[PDB]
């Protein structure tokens, strides 16, 4: 099995190498996609917050108005 | 125009530990509202200046749920600096810090900058983790350590600026 | 020679089996990232509304004190 091992190790040598090259390809797309999905969710998270804050800012100045009057009649 | 850099950061750790306040204090929010509880992700931006340049920090805060397993890897894999965060009020949090260090080593990149953040240092009377013992963990793993308080507002801004300096100094090395 | 061929075939096998399993994973990524992205965006949406809602209820009810607790000052 001298030709059998000299030949088979060339098939296994390429097999392990084949996937090596294939791995980098499969992994490289799995990073490009992740960046894309970072930038997408960075945008959404910023939106959800931005919206929710202005909801709150307003809720703020309505209770801030009522604590202006609520305490003054509460005084006497 | 400006900024003139973008560091992507990640906060990771046990729940209860106050990862999320630690953020909310750095990003300077006036409010409490977050999606960490319910979703398990939240996110915040802050640009700072370091030796004159603008540096945009994108900070992800991850809470492990298996629900979004894939997405949160994407954050690990793409993260430039990650903060490991325990509660000094709680041991297992501290014990797990090793466990996370796994993930970071296993899910994240080979040169990532790393920082152990001992949180709630403010409440000493409920202290279970000695600082001394805190530093030793860090030194063992050759990583920076820092005790913090999201609530007393202790070392949070410094923790970040320190990690941001560490990221930049590394990148400026590849001129 | 006929000795050395008993090394490559039982380690490179632990190699190729290890990598084969990787791509199996890295293949399923794109879909998942998308799959998750949908679920996140929905959940973002739904929570966002529930948040902007809660802070609106409390803008009207706090304003109904400026309508039904300011007139009690005009009535008393
Ligand atoms: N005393 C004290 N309490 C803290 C500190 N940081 C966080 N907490 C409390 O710890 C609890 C959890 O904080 P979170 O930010 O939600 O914890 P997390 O790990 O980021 O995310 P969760 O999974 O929700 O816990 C809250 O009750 C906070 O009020 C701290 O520095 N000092």
């Amino acid at each position: 099995g001298y030709e059998r091992l000299k030949e088979e190790l060339a098939k296994a040598q390429r097999e392990l190498k084949l996937k090596d090259e294939e791995c980098e390809r499969l992994s490289k797309v799995r990073d490009q996609l992740g960046q894309e999905l970072e930038e997408l969710t960075a945008s959404l998270f910023e939106e959800a917050h931005k919206m929710v804050r202005e909801a709150n800012i307003k809720q703020a100045t309505a209770e801030k108005q009522l604590k202006e009057a609520q305490g003054k009649i509460d005084v006497l | 125009k400006t900024y003139d850099y973008l560091f992507k950061l990640l906060l990771i750790g046990d729940s209860g530990v106050g990862k999320t306040c630690v953020l909310f204090r750095f990003s300077e929010d006036a409010f409490n509202s977050t999606f960490i509880s319910t979703i398990g992700i939240d996110f915040k931006i802050r640009t700072i200046e370091l030796d004159g340049k603008r540096i945009k920090l994108q900070i992800w805060d991850t809470a492990g749920q298996e629900r979004f397993r894939t997405i949160t890897t994407a954050y690990y894999r793409g993260a430039m600096g990650i903060m490991l965060v325990y509660d000094i009020t709680n041991e297992k949090s501290f014990d797990n810090i090793r466990n996370w260090i796994r993930n970071i080593e296993e899910h994240a990149s080979a040169d990532v900058e790393k920082m152990i953040l001992g949180n709630k240092c403010d409440v000493n009377d409920k202290r279970q983790v000695s600082k001394e013992r805190g530093e030793k963990l860090a030194l063992d793993y050759g990583i920076k350590f820092m005790e913090t308080s999201a609530k007393a507002n202790i070392n949070v801004e410094n923790a970040f600026f320190t990690l941001a300096r560490d990221i930049k100094a590394k990148m400026d090395k590849k001129l």
